[PDB]
RNA sequence: GUCUCCGUAGUGUAGCGGUUAUCACGUUCGCCUAACACGCGAAAGGUCCUCGGUUCGAAACCGGGCGGAAACACCA
RNA sequence: CCACUUUAAAUCCUUUAACGAGGAUCCAUUGGAGGGCAAGUCUGGUGCCAGCAGCCGCGGUAAUUCCAGCUCCAAUAGCGU
RNA sequence: GGAAGGGCACCACCAGGAGUGGAGCCUGCGGCUUAAUUUGACUCAACACGGGAAACCUCACCCGGCCCGGACACGGACAGGAUUGACAGAUUGAUAGCUCUUUCUCGAUUCCGUGGGUGGUGGUGCAUGGCCGUUCUUAGUUGGUGGAGCGAUUUGUCUGGUU
RNA sequence: UCAAAGUUUAAG
């Protein structure tokens, strides 16, 4: 079982859940705005050119 | 031919073990007492295709 | 080339390390090895009926094995013709490895130097001994035969019988029936016979010398008549061949009949050269330590470190040694050592954590160290001595200075 | 047959001023032995005269000539009379007094010459190159000498030496020689003597 | 030094200027045998020691080369 | 360990006061445990090696025979060679 | 048994036939070769045999890559969410979210030990079962009671004819 | 009313 040195194993992911998750900001206490986009068909995340699902998989990006 | 080398193999790589503690064993005319008990007093059974003082199974 | 052989040498040497360390089931494998004036058709039939008794051989496992092997070898020696010079050596085999692997292996070579030494064996392993023997005995002798009827000179490795050169000649009778000319026949005879013993050593200078330095470690004189004493006490051998005469020999018979009796006679003398010139160097080195000079060193913390520096002339090492080099490796920041380290230090070791960064610092496996020197004394110096530990002297050095050291090319100062 | 023995001179072994040094040099403990035990600090290097080689290399070394390693006969190891520390001075057998006859030594001095004479007289126990009475009268066995300490033993045999060194004599004892001479009479023979 | 002869498949030998270079063994390949041997059937293999000549043609006839082996070397 | 006795003088035994046992202590050993022949088809290691075995034998990767642990057997201040 | 008596079979012979052995190819096998050319079986009782006429699958072999289909428990792990599952684009054979990058998710799955599983066309048919095959397709094999022998054994189960 | 027919792992 001579494992070659150049090869070596391949490290699986890490993820990283950054306390508490903020989408929503808070506007003359009563009412709310939302910072994030939302989908059509759940947020839409903010991809740095694109905007990606993170469920039902759909995409968009205004050129 | 065949050389001297291997002399004490096993003794050599034996897994070396405790030898436990237990108990001061009885000696003299008390061992004798048990033994003379745990032949003919205690037990004696019914029968069942003979019998095995160091028996195992 | 000397450089190129010498890669053959270390080729052939690694060759059989690898299948020393081989092993696999019942008896296997074929250690097969084949003289060079040897016929292949004999060896050939040998193998075929070697099939034939295998072919009852109870055990399943070990005798189909067998069979495939006895095979193999058998169609190796149809590419052959003739067994090559040098001999043959042919070993066929089905060897157990890591991963389960039992894999199939054949390997047949023409090795360096003539071998002497037929072998046909079974085993688990593979008998590389013989050819282990040969590696080391580099040892070559020459042997001179004289007599009234004619030469011989020939050679001797520790199995090889050679023969280079032999004539005969035709010299005159003992005795002159004149009365007067009795005087003058018995100095023409005496003439005769001192141009033969000068024709004799000529022929040794050709031969047995090359490129002014005698290439044989020693010299045989044998024969009868007090033939072979003339030849060793006279002018006319040359001095840098005569200082290497090692015995004459007192021999029957004439010729290559003979050659194998002075042999036989001379194998005492021949076995003890090797410890002799162990005695004299280990002996030199030990005079550095008797007087002051500061020339020698010894260990490896020291000899290392003297051969990395300005460095030894020679370098004195134990045949067996046991110390070896390991190669120590960092899991996390990738720092590296290598250290020389002795059967109970390389064994168990718990020295070897990082200590500085906090991790195990794990030993990637070794190469042994004698090897090692081996490897790279053309790297430092040079002049790498092997000695063992049959002599007085050299027996002082194994157990009391460790079976390491060496004399240093010019003074050296130590600390610690 | 022959064996070697370490001797430290322990006046000149100074183990702080010269460092470790004998290790260093030695090829035994560079090898990886017990051969020689030093340290920056305690008093005096100690040496195995069983893992010794007698090299002659920590003699050389060390600064203050405080080693030396000589050769003895194997055959005196068993005839060892005392040895007062390791590394130091081995006595073998001892003269063989004889009642009623004057004993003569004749050798040079420093050959343990001085222990024998404190043996005889009983200050010194023959640590017989230990370091016991019984025994010490078992190993003396067929000959005067076990006659002699059994002598010595149970009747308290009176040791007396003329010393050696007669200028510290003076300064010690006070008065006149006649006084002295009264002072320590026993058998009152002082007129012949004088 | 002389005179003589012989150098032919792996081995030992035949060979009368025009030969597929003879025979035996060895070798390989079948078969036979459980296998081997023996046996049977097939096959492959000559720098004809080396060079030059004579010859329409030379393995041979003739010359010299390099090898090998017998006999002679006597009268003082 | 006081004392007596013993004894030529002692010792030792004997006599006798005073201290003197929870077994972790005041600790029983030597050889065996396939057959002959009393007593393990137990568990771990080795793999025709190391070794055992008076004899028959056991050992070549499930050793009742090897080295170990466990248990068991024989005799027991003894028991082996 | 290259001993003697019977008696029998075209896997024996005879009398014949059809051949095979020679040719080309089909295929099995051994060898060589190769990263790998997977492997069992070698006298009848191995070799167009494994129902074995494999493009892929089959598939074990080799060289690359994913995945867990790692049960349960004891625990550690419990939410400042343990840490199952992801379009890019680089990479990659791949439109394998395999990885690096970057947004989000079942939400009680997880990861780490230990016990321990589980799988395996891995090893062992000289550890076995079952099933075949063969000895051995011939006429052979058996015990009870009695008889003969110290007994192993033998008789029955046979001189002869018959099939 | 008698031709020839030799041998069989060390690998359990
Ligand atoms: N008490 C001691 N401790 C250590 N060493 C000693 C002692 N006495 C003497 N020596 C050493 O022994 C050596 C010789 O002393 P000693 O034997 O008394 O003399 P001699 O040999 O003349 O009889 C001295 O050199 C000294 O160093
Ligand atoms: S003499 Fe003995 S001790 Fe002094 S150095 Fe040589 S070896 Fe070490
Ligand atoms: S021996 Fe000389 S050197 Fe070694 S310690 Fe004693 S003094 Fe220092
Ligand atoms: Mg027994
Ligand atoms: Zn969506």
């Amino acid at each position: 079982k001579s494992y070659t040195t150049p090869k070596k194993n391949k490290h699986k992911r890490k993820k990283v859940k950054l306390a508490v998750l903020k989408y929503y900001k808070v506007d003359e206490n009563g009412k709310i705005s939302r910072l994030r986009r939302e989908c059509p068909s759940v947020f839409m995340a903010s991809h740095f050119d694109r905007h990606y699902c993170g469920k039902c998989c759909l995409t968009y990006c205004f050129n | 031919h065949g050389s001297l080398a291997r002399v004490g193999k096993v003794r050599g790589q034996t897994l070396k073990v405790a030898k436990q503690e237990k108990k001061k064993k009885r000696t003299g005319r008390a061992k004798r007492r048990m033994q003379y008990n745990r032949r003919f007093v205690n037990v004696v059974p019914t029968f069942g295709k003979k019998k095995g003082p160091n028996a195992n199974s | 080339s000397a450089a190129d052989r010498n890669v053959e040498i270390w080729k052939i040497k690694k060759l059989i390390k690898s299948l020393e360390a081989a092993r696999g089931n019942g008896t296997s494998m074929i250690s097969l090895i084949i003289p060079p004036k040897d016929q292949i058709s004999r060896v050939a039939k040998m193998l075929a009926d070697e099939f034939g008794t295998a072919s009852n051989i109870k055990s399943r496992v070990n005798r189909l094995s067998v069979l495939g092997a006895i095979t193999s070898v058998q169609q190796r020696l149809k590419l052959y013709n003739k067994v090559p010079p040098n001999g043959l050596v042919v070993y066929c085999g089905t060897i157990v490895t890591e991963e389960g692997k039992e894999k199939k292996v054949n390997i047949d070579f023409e090795p360096f130097k003539p071998i002497n030494t037929s072998l046909y064996l079974c085993d688990n392993k593979f008998h590389t001994e013989a050819l282990t023997a040969l590696l080391s005995d580099d040892s070559k002798f020459g042997f001179i035969v004289i007599d009234g009827s004619g030469a011989l000179f020939g050679t001797l490795q520790g199995n090889t019988r050679e023969v280079l050169h032999k004539f005969t000649v035709d010299l005159p009778k003992k005795h002159g029936r004149a009365a007067q000319s009795a005087l003058r026949f018995a100095r023409l005879r005496m003439e005769k016979r001192h141009n033969y013993v000068r024709k004799v050593a000529e022929t040794a200078v050709q031969l047995f010398i090359s490129g002014d330095k005698v290439n044989v470690a020693g010299l045989v004189l044998a024969g009868s008549a007090d033939f072979k004493t003339e030849l060793s006490q006279s002018d006319m051998f040359d001095q840098r061949l005569q200082s290497k005469v090692l015995k004459l020999v007192d021999i029957s018979y004439g010729g290559e009949n003979g050659f194998n009796q002075a042999i036989e006679l001379s194998t005492e003398v021949l076995s003890n050269v090797k410890f002799i010139q162990e005695k004299k160097l280990i002996g030199r080195y030990f005079d550095e330590i008797s007087q002051d000079t500061g020339k020698y060193c010894f260990g490896v913390e020291d000899t290392l470190k003297a051969l990395e520096m300005g460095a030894v002339e020679i370098l004195i090492v134990y045949e067996n040694l046991d110390i070896m080099r390991y190669v120590l490796h960092c899991q996390g920041t990738e720092e590296e050592k290598i250290l020389y380290l002795t059967p109970e230090q390389e064994k168990d070791k718990s020295h070897f954590t990082d200590k500085e960064t906090g991790q195990e610092h794990e030993l990637i496996e070794s190469m042994p160290l004698l090897e090692w020197f081996a490897n790279n004394y053309k790297k430092f110096g040079a002049t790498l001595e092997i000695v063992t530990d049959k002599s007085q002297e050299g027996s002082q050095f194994v157990k009391g200075f460790g079976g390491i050291g060496g004399i240093l090319r010019y003074r050296v100062d130590f600390q610690g | 047959k022959l064996t070697r023995i370490a001797i430290v001179n322990h006046d000149k072994c100074k183990p702080k001023k010269c460092r470790q040094e004998c290790k260093k040099s030695c090829p035994v403990v560079r090898m990886g032995k017990l051969c020689i035990e030093v340290t920056p600090q305690s008093k005096i290097a100690w040496i195995s005269e069983t893992l010794c080689i007698g090299c002659g290399i920590c003699i050389k070394k060390c600064p203050f000539g405080a080693l030396s390693i000589v050769n003895l006969p194997s055959n005196l190891e068993k005839e060892t009379t005392h040895r007062y520390c390791a590394n130091a001075f081995k006595l073998h057998r001892l003269p063989i007094p004889r009642p009623g006859e004057v004993l003569g030594l004749v050798g040079t001095n420093g050959i343990g010459k001085s222990t024998a004479l404190k043996i005889l007289a009983g200050k010194q126990k023959p640590n017989l190159g230990k370091y016991d009475w019984q025994e010490i009268l078992t190993y003396f066995r067929g000959s005067e000498l076990q006659n002699y300490f059994t002598k010595i033993l149970e009747d308290d045999l009176k040791a007396i030496i003329k010393p050696q060194y007669v200028d510290q004599i003076p300064k010690a004892a006070k008065g006149t020689v006649g006084s002295i001479l009264d002072r320590k009479d026993e058998t009152k023979t002082q007129a012949i003597v004088c």
